[PDB]
């Protein structure tokens, strides 16, 4: 996780959309529902700055592995990242 | 249905509190449980929201963040706050009450409480002493226009008589909620909303809410109590 | 290119009947995103520049008659001549404006039974 | 979302006791809104679907569904006489079991782009469920349930 | 509302112009659009300009042998043949038609003309 | 599993293409064989007012996930729920 | 691909000790370039889209974002007038979070099918980085890795 | 869909799985099984139909194609038969020779399916539709598990 | 797995992209990046005429199951398969 | 190629008849099995369908269903037929097919065996005794259409020569069986199917019967003596 | 940014060289490693490549392919080959290069390491003789036209001082690097290129080598002298 990167920015201010914070009143039903804006949890991490440097490397080690990847596959918008990782991680420890 | 929440109880400003409120007819893991703050000669104060679903989440107002915990148990189907340190300021009865979570229906049933020690909406008249049997006409102003990409503005009126829970009046801006008399008529310009009261009688004097849904915050209007005179 | 053509190349039909002209697009013209197709039909009457009779396929143009109908989706669009008059008869011309070069149908010339 | 494993001869929401042998053991089912008991002619249906506008139709597949005693099929068109429903994707194709269908026609303006259920449920297009109505196209109105089957 | 000049007669293997002057609206961002109705087969789209830009979009099979001009001084758009042969006789007709960004400048439709016919001696 | 319903249908008839019968006999190239329509088997399940007449009332309930769930993600048609139900419970267990 | 793990504050790439519970930690972030030590003007920042073509563009989800001081909406004209950027495919949407919109159009000399990255990031898009610039919608350009969270 | 794991068992404790990457999927060309590959007797394989959707799978390794077919026909009206080539599909990368099809006249339907039922390959993605200005190879794909 | 086809051929001259490792040298960049139909590997087996047209009479024999299986889903694209594989297989082996 | 089957075997009602298929010369799996039940003089109807292919899928006939259950297994490549609760009328002559599970090619090879205890299709000429050099036609009509999408009818036809298992002449609509005499022709309009014998011949004796491929069940018509 | 390569390894025919080669001030694991030998005649050839990411992928000449191996040190940071089946042919001075695996932005810095035991492209003087105080120019042309689709040209020149490591001049057409004075332009499109020196100082003198990055195996010119 050491920089190469020229410089780090010791704290993100992050939005996700997994999380359940963006509806916790207002509606679930779409029809009474937030707009495609309304579905962000804001988040802040001034501490731990040493990881967010140690993120932003991965960031740029990672990009290449990224490439490399999309470019072999013929499925244009790959959402089986995360699912790949999952089964190889298992299957590596319980797969024999 | 029926909403029942803790008995009276007065507190040290270094004691917590803690405050259950019990439910009883309906499918408790689907509705919103939201609790709010009536603290007189300031109104209502929306505390927050409980969401009884698996995940169990939860909101809290701004000003109460860090403070304030709430907590589900389905085996009672119930719901507690816990505080942190009940100052004097708090001393207002807590308020527990039920949304349906599939849209902005509006507050349905209410409790009562005792605990003893943003969308701004002002609502242009204070108060309209008046005679019975004679119609009359109440609005609140909000900054931000409430209208919905729907159409639906999300507007709520209710209705506090002294010294009982509040009683919901509009929902979804003007439909009228089960129970309430036809006499009356709510409208919505989606900046400034009004409401007609057909005839004025003894039972409807009162203090007067509206409340937005569109976005958290869901801060409520300054309230008009019409009496008669 | 998105080359375009009119199956019914010279219909006629009766006063009061329901007239159908279909066109079938080499390629979708129907935008993926934004649900708009982009295609348009070409109303005109001999000795006169064409007028656009509906656009996006399915909007109606302002003075149009309401009687002017269209549908269709990908690439069968369909124009309903609904009520057919003694001043329809033209000819009409299909356009797509997804992408050019702007191509027109060979076109259909519609007249009184 | 609530995961329902079967008993021998009940259900339960959610333990080693529960055992599942491959993927084809996970079934989704589709039941209709009919099934609810709700009513089903066009005047009270009709006041159930909604127009929207900025926020996008997501789509589901599912396994297993229902015969639909009432299917509908929606032809609505604003007086300029554009389709304010989008167009049916391919891969989306009719309800495959009705016993009749309502080809429903309105006039009335779409004032959102969309138009969505106003009970939450989903809108039943062959083998898959969205929360959008298509054209054309023939669906009912049902919700989506995950189920484990018994070996 | 656009206007056009009169019929033109040429002789073949020469270059014929037909000016269109677009009068009303802003000259500056508009489609100028250039299309042959050949008498009785239909339409094609020979091309169209942007005056903003100054260089026409020509279609693939009018590449070659068409060139287009806009011009603000006068607001006109001029339409040149590099060469003429016979069967280039048909209605040429200068609208304001536009694509999907492919060439949208304005709105995606305009009002047409009256038309000029040009025919080969 | 409280059915709240106002009424429940006591009975179901389920059509399903997952059979592996389909076209039993018949044909499988797609050239030959059945049409569109003609892939479905179809049952009469109405075993208990258990299964069903609570399968409706499950429904009920998980419209509000399965609302959440679509209204987060990103992916215009969803056929991995179900391989993520799956590999979510295969890898509780074994979560080393 | 690398994957990162956390041990109070630290970040492992990818021990037996190392677990996880369920699916729902793995997160995919994408972090912006304006804290990369990254000039965000405008003619700093344009020289790094160049334009190519006869390579297919790719799509990822990513989960989560961070803030974007700068964000670039392109509009790129041709020398003609006609427009070279491709038109945005379906679920496809601006950036959701930017303080500071660059409106960047004029861009003459575009010649090439798509514009891609010259340094090698991802444009963020709305959780799809992408690796292609597509028309009208406003993005960041960015990177994306993989994570699994604490328990 | 039976597996390939190695000689060659089709599917046991004894063969593991060790790696994702170790499944894969194989686009065998028919060329291999000896069928005729002239123009007239291919053009036999492929018939018109209406009322299936076109299915389309993903292999990942393919086999030299000694010829490719480029199928380009027209309807008489001039309407384009094959439907249009939707996204993600090029031409399969290494054949020899392009067997290129000017056009056979009527077509009876909207997509052509391949009678001995074989899919055609494209790059990298099996279908069962024949697609339109595409080069494709006829052939079948295959499930391994290597090691 | 005994091949009934008329012609066995022991040449398998085999082109693919999963190796990751096809684009050594020139970029992995997408923009300096080699060309879409650049990025192969290719190789010849030699192993056995036996496995060569043992996979090819394998192909006939798994075509009717994977035509099956196109027929009941309704995805167009079906990416995800192996994933299907990695999941049954495992999931019989150390499930529950 | 060539299919064998259980002998006749005798039994009394209240029990069970077991019989077998046995195959050779083809790939087991690749082909649907067809069990199909003569009683004398009363045509052929559809036992049922049975696929080895995979995980084995059987399908019986509606109106022998419960019935009845046919299995294979793949060590020795043979489909077994199980019938229980043997009425009276039971008794009849079995056979089983080998049709093509890609395309319906109709039942090209048939068994020898017996036992001692929709689309209804019609046959319009019952039978035509001519005397031989005399071209002759056969009529059969279904009550739906049996044009299919890709323009292909199903119909197929068979001879039931005396004393012998059924022989395939035409298959999907007008094409011709390998070994079969080019006599043999029909045309299938989709509505109502005919046969063309240019000549006929003494080995042309013998009842023939029309097949309809489209829906299960595979009804059989009464079939025409020629 | 300081790369060393192994000592004298001096063998004997027949023996294994194992050669090694260290990285400092940079990333290990982003830029690739080129491997080039340099025989006593002016010639170059390109060894081999290798990229340090993940798991070490490699790619060897069709030359020289599966005599030599090549081998990462994770931690250690350097790259290191071995030969085995020696040869007299094969004496020479191996060098290493750091090339950037994203883009061919050409290589910064080269090592030395002494041992004792396709892209056709031509230069055009091949030997040049000069005088101070004057421009020169060189010309380079390939087989194959260079223009990759970006509309750039894979095209490197590098000089080789008098018995010292090579050093690059110009990367992809007309982009020097820093450190290279202004003197040193390179212009050229498509199939042919030139280096055109502005005034060739009495300094800079020695050998220019031309290269491609276009298409694996990567080939070297012959080479000029200034
Ligand atoms: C699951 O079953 C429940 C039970 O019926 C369904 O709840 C129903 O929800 C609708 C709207 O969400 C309610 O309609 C509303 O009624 C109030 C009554 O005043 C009215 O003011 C509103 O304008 C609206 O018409 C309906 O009353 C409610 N059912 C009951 C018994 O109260 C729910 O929709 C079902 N969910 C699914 C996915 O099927
Ligand atoms: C991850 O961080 C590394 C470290 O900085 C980045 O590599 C650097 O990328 C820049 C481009 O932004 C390169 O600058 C360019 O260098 C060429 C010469 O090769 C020069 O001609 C250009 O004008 C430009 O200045 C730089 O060389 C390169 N390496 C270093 C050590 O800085 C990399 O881009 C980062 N990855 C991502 C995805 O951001
Ligand atoms: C897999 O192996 C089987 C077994 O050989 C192959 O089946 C072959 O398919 C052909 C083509 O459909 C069939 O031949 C047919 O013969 C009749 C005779 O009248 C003719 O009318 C048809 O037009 C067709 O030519 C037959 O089922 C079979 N032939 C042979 C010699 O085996 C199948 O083709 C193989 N699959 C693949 C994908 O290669």
């Amino acid at each position: 996780i050491v920089n190469a990167q020229p410089k780090c920015n010791p704290n993100l201010h992050y939005w996700t959309t997994q999380d359940e914070g963006a509806a916790i009143g207002l509606a679930w039903i779409p029809y009474f529902g937030p707009a495609a804006e309304g579905i962000y949890t804001e988040g802040l991490m001034h501490n731990q700055d040493g990881l967010i440097c140690g993120l932003r490397q991965l960031a740029n080690e990672t990009t290449q592995a990224l490439q490399l990847f999309l470019r072999a596959t013929t499925e244009l918008r790959t959402f089986s990242i995360l699912n790949r990782k999952a089964i190889d991680f298992l299957l590596q420890r319980w797969g024999g | 249905v029926q909403l029942v929440q803790s008995g009276a109880e007065v507190k040290k400003p270094g004691a917590s509190v803690k405050v259950s409120c019990r439910t009883s007819g309906y499918t408790f893991s689907s509705y919103n449980i939201h609790w709010v703050r009536q603290a007189p000669g300031q109104g209502l104060e929306w505390m927050g929201v409980i969401n009884p679903y698996g995940r169990s989440t939860t909101l809290y107002a701004r000003r109460f963040r860090d403070r304030v915990t709430m907590t589900r148990d389905t085996s009672t189907s119930t719901v507690y706050m816990e505080l942190s340190s009940l100052r004097s300021e708090d001393t207002a009865v807590y308020f527990c009450g039920r949304l349906y979570s599939g849209a902005p229906y509006g507050l349905d049933v209410w409790g009562q409480g005792s605990t003893v020690t943003d969308i701004v909406m002002t609502q242009s008249p204070l108060s309209l002493p008046v005679t019975p049997g004679e119609p009359a006409s109440i609005s609140c102003r909000s900054s931000q226009s409430l209208l919905h990409s729907n159409g639906y503005n999300y507007v709520d009126w209710y209705l506090q008589k002294p010294g009982q829970s509040p009683q919901l009046l509009i929902y979804l801006g003007s439909s009228r909620a089960s129970g309430v008399p036809d006499r009356f008529s709510g409208s919505g310009s989606g900046t400034d909303f009004t409401l007609k009261i057909s005839r004025v009688e003894t039972e409807d004097v009162g203090i007067y809410y509206c409340m937005q849904g569109l976005q958290t915050p869901l801060t409520f209007g300054g309230g008009t109590k019409v009496e008669i005179k | 290119d998105i080359v375009l053509t009119q199956s019914p190349d010279s219909l006629a039909a009766s006063l009061g009947e329901r007239a159908t002209i279909s066109c079938k697009s080499s390629h979708s013209v129907l935008y993926s995103s934004n649900n708009k197709d982009f295609f348009a039909w070409y109303q005109q009457k001999p000795g006169q520049p064409p007028k656009l009779l509906i656009s996006w396929a399915s909007t109606r143009e302002s003075g149009v008659p309401v009687r002017f109908n269209g549908g269709g989706s990908g690439t069968h669009f369909t124009l309903t001549i609904s009520s057919l008059q003694a001043e329809d008869v033209a000819v009409y011309y299909c356009q797509q404006y997804f992408s050019s070069p702007i191509t027109f149908g060979q076109g259909t010339r519609l007249e009184i039974k | 979302i609530p995961l329902g494993v079967i008993h021998n001869s009940t259900l339960q929401v959610s333990v080693c006791r529960d055992k599942l042998s491959s993927t084809n053991q996970l079934r989704s089912v589709g039941l209709n809104l009919e099934g609810n008991g709700v009513a089903t002619d066009v005047p009270s249906a009709t006041k159930r679907w909604g127009f929207r506008s900025g926020v996008p139709p997501k789509v589901v597949n599912y396994e297993a569904g229902e015969w639909a005693e009432n299917c509908y099929n929606l032809e609505i068109k604003k007086p300029d006489g554009s389709e304010c429903l989008p167009a049916a994707p391919d891969g989306i194709r009719g309800f495959p079991r009705c016993r009749y269908v309502h080809k429903v026609s309105g006039t009335g303006p779409c004032a959102g782009d969309f138009a969505f259920h106003k009970e939450g449920a989903f809108f039943l297009y062959d083998r898959l469920a969205s929360t959008v109505i298509y054209r054309g196209t023939t669906f009912a109105e049902g919700v989506v349930a995950f189920l484990i089957l018994p070996q | 509302q656009l206007v056009q000049s009169g019929a033109e007669v040429k002789k073949p293997g020469s270059s014929v112009k037909v000016a269109c002057k677009v009068s009303g609206g802003t000259f500056s961002s508009y489609t100028i659009s250039w299309v042959r109705q050949a008498p009785g087969q239909g339409l094609e789209w020979m091309g169209g300009i942007i005056p903003s830009f100054g260089v026409g979009h020509y279609s693939q099979k009018f590449r070659d042998r068409v060139t287009l001009t806009a011009d603000k001084s006068t607001t006109t758009a001029f339409l040149e043949l590099s060469s003429v042969r016979s069967e280039d006789t048909a209605l040429y007709y200068c609208a304001i038609l536009g694509t999907f960004n492919w060439k949208s400048g304005g709105n995606y439709f305009g009002p047409w003309g009256q038309g000029t016919l040009v025919t080969v001696s």
